[PDB]
């Protein structure tokens, strides 16, 4: 029977506050170089804001505490989970767009107003342009990590089939970590797999799998655990309109129009393509640094961060520029064109202060089933399904470790590897210790008070 | 208090320590109030650089003066427990004092609405890369 | 090695934040309101009346 | 490629503000003096603190 | 079919005398696609000038 | 005129104003102050010679 947070649950009456400080991440905007003697050597990293900044939390086991009280816990039966009611975001940057652009761009004209005829043959025609891309700034948060859907290729097919070769397809659904690239209009896709040039796309995503969320499929969890809120303000418009360069392998029928003659008897390829533009943005367009009060969950699990964790994401494009550097090698007395050499970077800050309230669950011999529906690692996490362990007749008793009648022993227990966690790469934060009660002395709780009622 | 010495650490709330609280709760708010005029104040000079004697190098001709500069005022307020009264039968100076607080907010501004425009005489621009 | 040319855009008479009262209910921190030392450090930054 | 470290002020009179163009030193930072307008390629501008 | 699933119950309707219609208060639309717009044009396509100019 | 001592000039008013730039163009004339040398590097050949700014 699926039963929302709000059925067994005793809502107390304490608070308690997070914050974090300063995080340190600058980075090149484009590429992570490595030490060219060795591939695990980075010395600058890839950053953008264009990466999916998936971040997570550690937080305390709240039983493991000292406190006068215990009037209201009885230790017996009665647990305490951790809950969200209270967060902000805080950045630190001047507001500021970068663009970017494959050197050898897949442009072939231009056709947006005319075109002179006739398209040319040739081999080899590409070039630099730059453009920006799709705006947005949203956010996310559950006590699941989130998903994503990013589209790939298939299966090809039984060869029954015998008219002509063109790939497969399939979408391909994902929890997405730190670092991956958000789609911004090519669809949701490789880059590498489903092209083959890599320069219809920009270097820094040209060998990429851009993804898009599964907030649909996320929407259709039962409990929804991967989902608490979210957040989304998004706009576009063309820029311009330009062609591909290659074979077009699919053919037009004739007689859907007329063909022309001699300078005209060439049929010129359709392989057009826009390009981008994000419209202005303002200051009143502001998603971030303000609060969100959690009064309405969309799903059962009401603010309930399981673990003492929580999954927490954030796109923006506001701040997406990036700072370079123009420094010479020799002083010299005119100009000069070779003498000045250029590093680019790119800055990130990020700031993350929350409000809390604990809650005493008191565990019946029906609730703890419940729960080991769900999932059974919280109830031994609670330690609450314990068997009596046997196996206590051992005697390996001798003084000495070094002699002539070996056994060839074996040792070093890697036990604890249980987390899924290890294949994904994320960004993360303790905050363990940071904690204290007197909202008062920090700039949010003193908000929330007011904003409750008191 | 198990057979294990169990040696994970625990943890504490943190010490009581004298706090802050708000300006709010010790003072005693009149209902008193004084006018801060300030007649208009001029500033001039070139946006471009600011210029100098050749001569001497200390001495400027006109300023640097442009919108994009920090325009912080600074005020100077006077005292207020220095200041003639007709009464104060309300305030004891012996175990009181007096402060100012703010109530009032405005910008008074003078110039029509329109933005400057600049740019590098010797910018080096590479190429175009729009088309 | 690419970069952009900023604008800006349109400004209006309902941009401006000036020539207006203003009157606040609450100030931000745990001072609220009370200015010491007989002095204040007020700023505005413009560039919308900022033509030569 | 140097790293950078940062470290703050007090925002005084004759400062410019970042206007988009990156709060930073552009007189340690990028000796050409020519990749920027005029006006900013000697001095500093500042982008104020909201959090601490 | 409503008519065809209920047991036969005399005090909630008569299905000699009584019939069942549907009706609909809730609708959801569903989309998948993020947002996103494509362009479609002509090769011999018909122009004699442009005149904006 | 709002701090005239009685204010008989204005009793009421109203302004609505929009304006922005519409193209970038520069003056010919020999201007006043020569720039200070220090803020770039001399020029070269045809960037020797100075143009307006």
């Amino acid at each position: 029977k699926v039963v929302s947070t709000d059925e067994y649950v005793s809502r107390t009456s304490i608070y308690y506050y997070a914050g974090s400080s300063r995080l340190l991440a600058v980075g090149n905007p484009y590429f992570s170089i490595k030490s060219p003697n060795n591939n695990k050597k980075v010395l600058v990293p890839k950053v953008s804001g264009l990466q999916y900044r998936v971040f997570r939390v550690r937080l305390p086991d709240p039983n493991k505490f000292g406190f006068p009280d215990t009037s209201f816990y009885n230790p017996d039966t009665q647990r305490l989970v951790w809950a969200c009611v209270g967060l902000e975001i805080g950045r630190g940057q001047p507001l500021g767009v970068g663009v970017s652009g494959h050197p050898y761009l897949n442009k072939f004209d231009d056709t947006e107003t005319s075109n002179r005829y006739p398209a040319q043959p040739g081999s080899d025609n590409r070039e630099c342009l730059s453009m920006d891309y799709k705006q947005t700034q949203l956010c996310l948060i559950g006590c699941k990590p989130p998903t994503g859907e990013h589209w790939g290729k298939g299966v090809a097919c039984n060869n029954n089939a015998a008219a002509t070769d063109c790939p497969p397809l399939e979408l391909f659904n994902s929890i997405i970590e730190d670092g991956d690239m958000v789609d911004t209009g090519f669809g949701c896709m490789d880059f590498g797999t489903l092209q083959a040039n890599k320069s219809d796309v920009p270097i820094d995503i040209c060998n990429s799998t851009c993804k898009y969320p599964d907030y649909l499929k996320m929407a259709s969890e039962p409990y929804g655990d991967s989902l608490f809120f979210f957040l989304r303000r998004e706009q576009m418009f063309v820029r311009h309109f330009f062609n591909r360069a290659g074979k077009l392998g699919e053919a037009v029928p004739d007689d859907l129009y007329i063909k022309g003659s001699g300078n005209t008897a060439v049929i010129q390829s359709s392989a057009f393509f826009p390009t981008p533009s994000g419209s202005i943005v303002t200051s009143e367009s502001q998603l971030f640094n303000k609060p969100y009060w959690l009064q309405r969950a969309q799903g059962h699990n009401n603010g309930i961060c399981w673990g003492n964790q929580l999954f927490v994401t954030v796109v923006d494009t506001t701040r997406s520029t990036n700072m370079t550097l123009c420094t010479e090698v020799t002083k010299e007395g005119t100009y000069k064109n070779d003498n000045f050499k250029e590093y680019v970077r790119h800055v990130e800050e990020y700031d993350l202060q929350f409000v809390f309230q604990l809650c005493k669950i008191t565990l019946t011999a029906e609730i703890m089933t419940y729960i080991h529906t769900m999932d059974s690692n919280i109830l031994e996490d609670w330690q609450f399904g314990l068997t009596p362990p046997p196996s206590a007749s051992l005697q390996d008793t001798y003084r000495f470790v070094t002699s002539q009648a070996i056994t060839c022993q074996k040792t070093a227990p890697p036990k604890e590897k249980e987390d899924p966690l290890n294949k994904y790469t994320f960004w993360e934060v303790n905050l363990k210790e940071k904690f204290s009660a007197d909202l008062d002395q920090f700039p949010l709780g003193r908000k929330f008070l007011l904003q409750s009622g008191l | 208090s198990v057979w294990r010495p169990s040696e994970a650490t625990v943890y504490l709330p943190p010490v009581p320590v004298s706090k802050v609280v708000s300006t709010d709760e010790y003072v005693s708010r009149t209902s008193i109030y004084y006018y801060a005029g300030s007649s208009r104040l001029l500033a001039v000079g070139n946006p471009y650089f600011s210029i100098k004697s050749p001569n001497n190098n200390k001495k400027v001709l006109v300023p640097k003066v442009s919108g994009l500069q920090y325009r912080v005022f600074r005020v100077r307020l006077p005292d207020p427990n220095k200041f003639g009264f007709p009464d104060t039968s309300f305030y004891n100076p012996d175990t009181q004092r007096l402060v100012w607080a703010c109530v009032g907010l405005e910008i008074g501004r003078g110039q029509p609405l329109g933005v400057g425009v600049s740019g590098h005489p010797y910018l080096n621009k590479f190429d175009d890369t729009e088309t």
